[PDB]
């Protein structure tokens, strides 16, 4: 629900203006939204952790980057939200900021649950 | 008057007295006292001479009815009933035939009993003072006088009564109920009228010392007294001085028109300066909710079980943490105030009777924050004159501050879906009539489309707040009480939910009038994190507190739980406000409804399931960076009842203003749009007023912004 | 006994004495309005108040006996009186039961309003603009043949028959509507006041000006909210003595008398009675027959 | 997106949404001296060329600028024209011959006819024996008394006339006394009869003659169609087309139509009472000289009116801590050091004109008082655009209000709706009608307002009605349910109320009631206290639907039957027994239509009680006192003595009063008319 509240409003903010670099910003806003779709898919696959265990073997490198790259997108939303003056944008990137901050809590103690 | 003497006396009667009040000259619309006054001496002096007669030998009879048998005298002759001319001749002729005394006076009747003249009277106040004033006017003559009374009393010369005792009852019987009748009309004050022995003079209101010497002070210059005021207005014509005047008259004085295009109007200014803070009695969409599933039990019950009870339900307090400071506060008092709850609330599970109600220990934090710490002594003017930094309680002008985004933040939230049912309204009778069933339909789109609005769980929420507040400040007039901030709900399995969303602590409530303050202590429990948008929490300090825990997909995951304190006030009529929050309902159903009613009139038809049962239409209730954007009617319900929510609880006059104004400004840009040619007088003027109230206010400040995005939109 | 002493208390004090001495019965209705206010302090608020705590009714003393003291729960019902509204909800569940036979016919216009929607027939609801105009529509329709005043007397022959004024008790022939209601109310119990006020809405017609866009024969005009609105129409059918004053009182003919005892003196006889509401009069029956005719003719002879 | 609701005025016309332009729904939770010095200040600034005068009978500054210079820009002015006004009378009565007479006639019939206790009907009025506002009637009483304690016995005859009378003679006399044993000369006594108080209320003496002055204006009024202002609901609506109809109805169509949405906000602060004087010399011309003169006062007291200022202003003190009141009455000899720059700058304007406490302000009128009469000069106005008056092309019409008006300007081309509107606007200077060139506006005819009635294309929708509460009255629930189907279904009648909004208003008052009388469905689960009666009622009666909302019964009220009392309703599907116990006279407990029931029931000047104590104690004696108006021309005493007598007579016979009682009654009866004599 709140991806796809900010997506929308992003869109908007894409078309109402020109793409200065948040066409890049959506396009990883899905990208993690789907990488969070995976993370609860095998967390209902927990039911058969065995699998998992191969998953996790995996899931090192993968959370290890991935929260790299989730890191760095929250510094941009900051740095978007400090300087803009539009109050459309300043609410969209106020939610995306929340919503980031949940979710790299989210696949933190996914990641600390898989060790 | 008048309308009562022609509908108590025959037409014979009003007749005799008009054509009387003619010969002397007088306008019975001007003297109706008079002409009651002379109706009824007419009718008692025809009842006096009514059925008796002189019998053929020296004897007198009383027969009624019709008598053509003849030979019967009438036994009195009228003469009140003639003209002047006529009545004096008659007199004159009787007089002649039977040889007795003219009187100085015209007589009202003639005796044969006895040959003297009888003149009939009837008062209207003490029957011996007429009698009396009769006697001395009347004196030197063989005159007879027989008086009534409206009262029933009566008296004649020596007490010689000249008709048979039932026809004396008779009229009395008449004056009496003529006298209840005027009473019941409330036309007695003819009581004082006929009070001067003559009952011709008309009311007298004068204007003496100290009021004609005001009035001769209030009149246009040039004219010394009232009554060459009056003389001159008297005689008065229209010889064309207005033309004369306009003539005489500047030419700059006029109203010119100056028109109104597309391109005239201008963006309202809003003000500059720090962004605006958030000033709501409680948190709106940062609230958080500890719940329980009470199972059933209905009927409110005791809040502070409840409280507890919810409380209970959560795990996580962690050390109490300042992570925003008030900066206006002493800000480890906030926190102290925050643990003793703490310790308060695990005091209840001791002291075997548990209390319904709670107070909280007057301590040292808790009395700073709840202004218990004197406030200023009520010195007298006489002694406190050389305090030198004596200056007018406010003697400060408002602090100008910019709209925030976390406004618009705010409505868009008020405006959404939740879960939760928050109003289940009664029931009615079954509809029957058509316009019965269009009402119900109406009613029942609008209240499926506004029950799980979050809007309307402010409404729930500000209505328990308050009546709680206005219950423990009437009958906890002196101690602190503590007020578990509650309200309940249905899930979509239709399940009872209690809500704890924090706690207010009352100070000491002594309301003799409906504006006196009682200041409280609020502690609301959020997950929002106050270092986000600072400048919104201007008036708070937040505590870190916990840590909730929530379930997602992926798992439960932990997240910081803050604690909203400010200190605050409010009075009787801002509760009763707060408690009245569902007429909110009823303003937007209103609306919604005279929209349909305006479009049902054009196209003469019943426009209701166009508006709703239509899902192809929509209506502009938005704006994005692409441009104005469109949503349902269930949307547009909900935006109008959030609208209506935000201006119950911002209310201000500010709002009041601006609402005042952008209307004007607002039918202009119709009639504009409506190809009406509209014009102006002074447009300049209609934005300075329109611009005077946008000072510091979000709300007002965020409608100007509407506002200006619509005159944007409108002229494009 | 109880009014008296405290007629004789108020008259003890130097004002009140001033003002029942002074005042004459025609001005109560102007003593009457003078009173206090400022007691609205949103009752509303004080009614919730009142119901929050037990006992808020108050009832006579026979509650004590009537009903019991505690109720079949435990729960109780009034003290020392100061009632619980539990106690009204007792009463109407196994209280006394009486005939409710004398309120069709007192409160016989509400129940003509129940009759008439009742069997009303509702047309369509039209949509358009139509024009409402402002008229002198009967809010109550009063009898036909009984004029304003003529419905007052007859509300006060046969509620208050004691009280009647001179005009009624000096006016020969009594209308067949008085003689009717007398036995139709002979032995109702309901109020003296709410009776006269129910008579006073059956039998006094009172007018008002309604903007209406239909009939006006006071049976459209009871369902106005129901009929036309902002901008519809509403297709709807409603279903379907004689004595003779004398003057003051005289001592001389024995003590006053109430007006029910003069219905057996004599024919003839002077006796004095306490008519209306205030001064007492000396009157007989009136032995000669006297009507009222064309007495213009009579008079013309002259 | 960001929700914009303004947006929808993009599909929606302004007329058909304006209702969400209202932001509140009742009285707002919000609200001084400083407002009363800059209202002084502006009334003598707007009016400060004409002439200045001291009053001999008080003292006071007075400025007057009837016949001043004419105005020479587009700002306030209080220079009306008397012979303009007069003019304009005169025009007036000719269009409407025989209106002014006619009037005088039927108010003279008011003037003699009228009681004093009609001058208890009102809202708060300032009481000059205590220096307060009170309600009407305690003030009334509490003039009375002080009347009496002095010479001034004239009242004591059930006319208000009389007690005007009293009013002027009470001027008169040198010293005034008031006991609680204050002392006033007569100048103080003068101050404080002609003291305005505070939006502003005047004493009870220049209320009767207000009175007086407002039963002509309304008189005069309702032979007008262009006024506005006596009439409410929906026959403005009838005006408010009506004239569109009147200035539309064009043969061969070439004219221009424009219709002005005028404001007038502050107006009264330009009403001369020395032009109303002139206005009501005029209307009662070749009239008796008493009427006249009663009529004739109103507007001579408030030319020598004064405004109280009120409470004062408050002091802080960072360092000490403390606080003080000043009150406005030592607010002349204050050093101004203490005050702010806008608060000194008002009171060195206004020390001139202060004297005993209050300003004087004798140009200019408050709102209230003379609403009628400020409409029946805007209409005579508005009278004048006729074309045999505007001797050109162009004409004019409209309605006029005390608080709004609206003008219709036709004319052939587009200049000649300029010269119309320029003629309207200089007429109306000329009479001290000032328009506000700031909140009007002009368009085609075809929309406009007038006083929150929205006309659009002959649609008109009525929001000046705040929306009325639906709760509980605070009465036995017995009346409560009556009030509040009633409140509900005169809305619908008179203030435009939907049908389905009274339908939820009708759902609101119904949860109302029953969370206040605890009387919830007896089906429902919610346990109140009232629950176990509630439930059991309802488990032992057969027809679950003859039940009251009172005894956990259902609600049958719709749109359909809001006319008929709720027993009546639920007559015919009631238990036998039921009815039995509710309808029952012998219970222990006991313009809205209510049955009487087990449900109505009842919860819990050295005398102000003593005139609610004489009647009652009547009542007792005389029951028929509760429905009809006692009529009688003997004392209180004397009925009540005689009723007594008589009752204890006819009961000592009947048994019912033994022979010792029947004694002590008689005895009691002969003190009390020992009493009678003293």
């Amino acid at each position: 629900s709140s991806f796809q509240d900010i997506l929308m409003r992003m869109s908007k903010m894409q078309l109402g203006s020109s793409s200065e670099d948040l066409n890049g910003m959506i396009t990883q806003f899905e990208s993690l939204k789907l990488y969070r779709d995976s993370l609860g898919e095998a967390v209902m696959r927990m039911g058969d952790l065995h699998s998992l265990q191969n998953r996790n073997g995996k899931w090192r490198e993968q959370l290890s980057q991935k929260f790299e790259e989730i890191r760095w997108l929250i510094e941009e939303v900051r740095h978007r939200l400090k300087i803009t003056e539009n109050s459309f944008e300043q609410i969209t990137f106020m939610q995306a900021l929340q919503l980031l901050l949940e979710v790299e809590q989210e696949i933190r103690t996914f990641s600390f649950q898989l060790i | 008057m008048e309308d009562f003497v022609r509908q108590c006396f025959n037409p014979m009667i009003v007749e005799l007295a008009e054509k009387a009040m003619k010969e002397y000259g007088e306008d019975l619309k001007i003297e109706t006292n008079k002409f009651a006054a002379i109706c009824t001496h007419l009718e008692v002096c025809f009842m006096y001479s009514d059925f008796h007669f002189i019998n053929e030998r020296g004897e007198s009879i009383i027969v009624e009815s019709g008598d053509p048998n003849a030979l019967l005298k009438h036994r009195f002759e009228i003469i009140e009933g003639r003209d002047r001319t006529m009545a004096w001749t008659v007199v004159n002729s009787i007089c002649n035939t039977t040889g007795a005394e003219k009187p100085k006076f015209l007589p009202d009747l003639y005796d044969y009993k006895e040959n003297r003249f009888i003149e009939i009277g009837v008062t209207r106040r003490e029957v011996h003072i007429y009698y009396l004033e009769k006697a001395n006017k009347i004196k030197s003559e063989k005159t007879h006088i027989h008086i009534f009374s409206f009262t029933g009393e009566e008296m004649a010369t020596k007490a010689d009564y000249t008709l048979d005792e039932e026809s004396r009852a008779r009229i009395k019987t008449r004056l009496f109920t003529i006298r209840q009748e005027m009473a019941s009309r409330g036309l007695w004050d003819s009581f004082r009228q006929s009070e001067r022995g003559e009952e011709t003079i008309e009311e007298r209101f004068e204007i003496t010392g100290t009021m004609r010497r005001l009035a001769d002070q209030s009149l246009p210059p040039n004219f010394s007294s009232l009554e060459n005021f009056r003389a001159y207005v008297d005689g008065f014509e229209p010889n064309g001085y207005i033309e004369g005047k306009l003539s005489q008259m500047s030419k700059e004085v006029n109203a010119r028109i100056e028109p109104f295009l597309k391109t005239t109007p201008r963006p309202l200014r809003l003000p500059d300066g720090p962004p605006c803070s958030q000033r709501s009695k409680f948190l709106l969409m940062d609230a958080l909710k500890l719940s329980i599933e009470d199972p059933s039990h209905e009927g409110e019950g005791i809040p502070l079980y409840d409280a507890i009870k919810c409380m209970r339900t959560f795990f996580g307090w962690k050390e109490p943490n300042v992570v925003k400071p008030h900066e206006k506060g002493i800000n480890p008092n906030y926190l102290l105030a925050w643990k003793q709850v703490l310790a308060e609330l695990q005091d209840i599970e001791n002291e075997e009777k548990i209390p319904k109600t709670k107070n909280m220990k007057k301590t040292s934090q808790l009395k700073w924050a709840l202004g218990e710490n004197m406030a200023p002594e009520k010195v007298d003017f006489d002694d406190c004159k050389d305090v030198s930094d004596l200056k007018q309680y406010d003697s400060d002008e408002p602090e100008l501050r910019s709209l925030a985004s976390w406004i618009q933040s705010e409505f868009n939230k008020a405006c959404e879906l939740t879960d939760s049912s928050w109003i289940e309204l009664d029931e009615i009778g079954e509809d029957v009539a058509p316009i019965e069933h269009i009402a119900s339909m109406r009613r029942n789109y609008f209240t499926a489309e506004v029950s799980h609005c979050r809007a309307t769980e402010y409404i729930m929420k500000g209505v328990y707040i308050n009546t709680a507040l206005l219950n423990a400040s009437c009958a906890a007039m002196d101690d602190f009480q503590l007020i578990p901030m509650i309200s309940k709900c249905r899930t979509k399995e239709g399940r009872r939910k209690t809500n704890l969303y924090g706690f207010i602590i009352k100070g000491r409530s002594h309301l003799r009038n409906d504006t006196d303050v009682v200041n409280f202590v609020s502690m609301e429990f959020s997950l929002t994190d106050p270092r986000l948008e600072p400048h919104k929490w201007e008036k708070y300090c937040v505590l870190e507190i916990g840590d909730m825990l929530l379930r997602s997909a992926i798992g439960q995951v932990s997240r910081p739980m803050f604690l909203y304190v400010r200190t605050n006030g409010t009075s009787k009529i801002k509760m009763k406000w707060g408690m009245e929050m569902r007429r909110c309902l009823l303003q937007s159903l209103q609306q919604i409804e005279s929209m349909i009613e305006a479009e049902s009139s054009v196209k003469e038809k019943d426009m209701t399931k166009e508006f709703f049962e239509n899902k192809s239409e929509t209506w502009p209730i938005g704006e994005s960076p692409k441009g104005v954007e469109e949503g349902s009617i269930g949307k547009v319900c909900r935006t109008l009842l959030a609208k209506s929510v935000f201006n119950s609880l911002y209310a201000s006059p500010q709002l009041e203003g601006f609402s005042a104004e952008s209307r004007k400004l607002l039918l202009i840009v119709q009639a504009l749009r409506d190809n009406l040619e509209p014009g102006t007088f002074d447009l300049g003027g209609l934005y300075e007023a329109i611009e005077e109230c946008l000072i510091n206010d979000p709300w007002v400040l965020l409608n100007a912004s509407w506002f200006n995005s619509f005159l944007t939109h409108a002229l494009r | 006994m109880e009014r008296i002493k405290e007629l004789r208390d108020l008259m003890s004090q130097s004002r009140t004495r001033e003002i029942l001495t002074k005042t004459t019965v025609d001005h109560m209705a102007i003593i009457k309005k003078y009173t206090s206010g400022r007691q609205e302090k949103n009752p509303a608020l004080r009614m919730k108040w009142m119901m929050a705590m037990k006992y808020p009714i108050t009832a006579d003393k026979r509650i004590m006996e009537m009903i019991p003291e505690r109720n079949e729960q435990g729960q109780t019902l009034w003290s020392k009186v100061m009632v619980s509204p539990l106690a009204v909800t007792w009463w109407n569940r196994n209280g006394p039961t009486t005939s409710a036979v004398h309120y069709p016919k007192i409160y016989k216009t509400y129940f003509e309003k129940v009759e008439r929607l009742k069997h009303g027939t509702f047309g369509p609801v039209h949509f358009r603009n139509q024009v409402k105009i402002r008229r002198r529509v009967d809010i109550n329709p009063g009898h036909a043949d009984l004029s304003a005043k003529e419905a007052q007397d007859v509300i006060m022959e046969v509620v208050f028959p004691n009280e009647v004024g001179a005009r009624i008790l000096t006016s020969e022939s009594q209308l067949t509507i008085t003689k009717e209601k007398k036995e139709e109310l002979q032995d109702c119990k309901i109020s003296p006041l709410m009776v006269a006020y129910m008579l006073e809405r059956e039998l006094v017609r009172k007018t008002r000006f309604l903007p209406v866009a239909g009939g006006t024969s006071s049976v459209y005009i009871e369902v106005l909210h129901l009929t036309q609105g902002t901008c519809w129409e509403q297709m709807y059918t409603p279903g379907g003595r004689g004595f003779l004053i004398l003057g003051k009182e005289d001592r001389r003919y024995g003590p006053a008398l109430s007006i029910n005892e003069l219905s057996n003196l004599a024919k003839g006889e002077k006796a004095n009675v306490l008519i209306g509401q205030g001064d007492v009069v000396l009157v007989m029956k009136r032995k000669r027959d006297s009507s009222i005719l064309t007495d213009s003719q009579t008079a013309t002879k002259r | 997106m960001d929700v914009n609701p303004t947006l929808l005025f993009l599909k929606v016309p302004a007329q058909n949404a304006i209702s969400t332009t209202f932001p509140y729904t009742g009285d707002p939770p919000y609200s001084g001296t400083g407002y009363t010095m800059d209202t002084v200040n502006r009334t003598h600034q707007y009016s400060e060329k004409g002439r200045w005068t001291t009053n001999t009978e008080t003292g006071a500054p007075q400025l007057n600028p009837i016949d001043g210079p004419l105005p020479e820009d587009n700002e306030p002015s209080g220079y009306a024209q008397t012979d303009c006004v007069l003019e304009a009378m005169a025009f007036l009565e000719e269009s409407h011959p025989g209106i002014f007479e006619n009037s005088c006639l039927e108010t003279m019939e008011v003037v003699q006819q009228t009681r004093v206790d009609k001058l208890t009907q009102g809202r708060q009025t300032y009481d000059w024996t205590l220096n307060r506002n009170q309600p009407a009637a305690t003030a009334l009483a509490n003039t009375i008394e002080v009347f009496r304690s002095n010479g001034l016995t004239a009242n004591e005859s059930g006319r208000l006339i009389d007690f005007l009378k009293d009013v002027m003679e009470s001027m008169d006399k040198e010293e005034m006394e008031i006991t609680t044993k204050q002392r006033l000369n007569k100048r103080s006594y003068l101050i404080r009869a002609l003291t305005l108080n505070t939006i502003a209320t005047p004493g009870m003496q220049i209320r009767g003659f207000v009175y007086f002055v407002e039963t002509l204006a309304r008189s005069i009024c309702e032979k007008l169609e262009q006024s506005g202002l006596p009439v409410g609901g929906n026959e403005k609506k009838a005006k408010l087309a009506n004239v569109v109809r009147k200035m539309m109805t064009n043969s061969q169509d070439t004219e221009l139509s424009f219709t002005i949405t005028g404001d007038n906000t502050k107006w009264n602060e330009n009403q001369n009472p020395r032009m109303f004087l002139a206005m009501i010399t005029y209307i009662t011309r070749n009239q008796p000289e008493w009427f006249r003169n009663v009529l004739s006062i109103a507007p001579i007291m408030f030319s020598n009116k004064m405004a109280r200022l009120g409470k004062g202003y408050m002091f802080e003190s960072k360092s000490m801590k403390l606080r003080t009141q000043i009150p406005a009455e030592m607010l002349a000899s204050i050093d101004l050091k203490y005050f702010n720059d806008s608060t000194r700058k008002k009171i060195e304007k206004i020390r001139p004109l202060l004297i005993d406490g209050t300003a004087s302000l004798s140009p200019g009128m408050m709102m209230g008082m003379f609403n009628m009469l400020s409409t029946v000069l805007g209409v005579s106005i508005l009278n004048l655009g006729q074309k045999r008056y505007t001797k050109t092309t162009y004409w004019w019409d409209g309605l006029q209000s005390s608080d709004d008006f609206a003008l219709i300007v036709n004319a052939p081309n587009h200049e000649g709706i300029q010269a119309g509107v320029d003629r309207f606007y200089r007429t109306c200077k000329l009479l001290g009608i000032n328009m506000s060139k700031k909140k009007s506006y002009i368009n085609r005819t075809g929309t406009f307002e007038f006083t929150s009635f929205f006309y659009r294309y002959g649609f008109v929708a009525n929001f000046s009605m705040e929306l009325p509460s639906f709760g509980v009255s605070g009465i036995n629930e017995s009346a409560d349910m009556s009030i509040g189907v009633t409140v509900i279904k005169n809305n619908m009648i008179n203030n435009d109320l939907g049908p389905a909004t009274a339908q939820m208003a009708l759902q609101l008052f119904i949860k109302d009631y029953r969370y206040t009388y605890r009387c919830h469905r007896g089906d429902t689960q919610i346990q109140t206290r009232r629950s176990f009666e509630i439930k059991k009622l309802w488990e032992q009666t057969r027809s679950k639907a003859g039940l009251l909302v009172s005894d956990g019964g259902p609600n049958l009220y719709n749109i359909r039957n809001l006319h008929i009392p709720e027993v009546c309703l639920k007559w015919e599907l009631m238990d036998e027994d039921y009815q039995g116990r509710l309808c029952n006279p012998l219970n222990p407990f006991v313009e809205y239509d209510a049955v009487a029931t087990t449900h109505s029931w009842i919860p819990k000047l050295e005398d102000e009680q003593m005139y609610q104590k004489c009647c009652n104690l009547f009542e007792k004696f005389f029951p028929s006192s509760s429905y009809r108006r006692p009529v009688g021309i003997s004392s209180m005493v004397e009925a009540m003595v005689s009723r007594a007598r008589i009752d204890a007579r006819i009961d000592f016979e009947s048994g019912r009063i033994k022979k010792e009682e029947f004694a002590e009654i008689m005895k009691i009866c002969s003190t009390i008319e020992e009493l009678r004599r003293q």
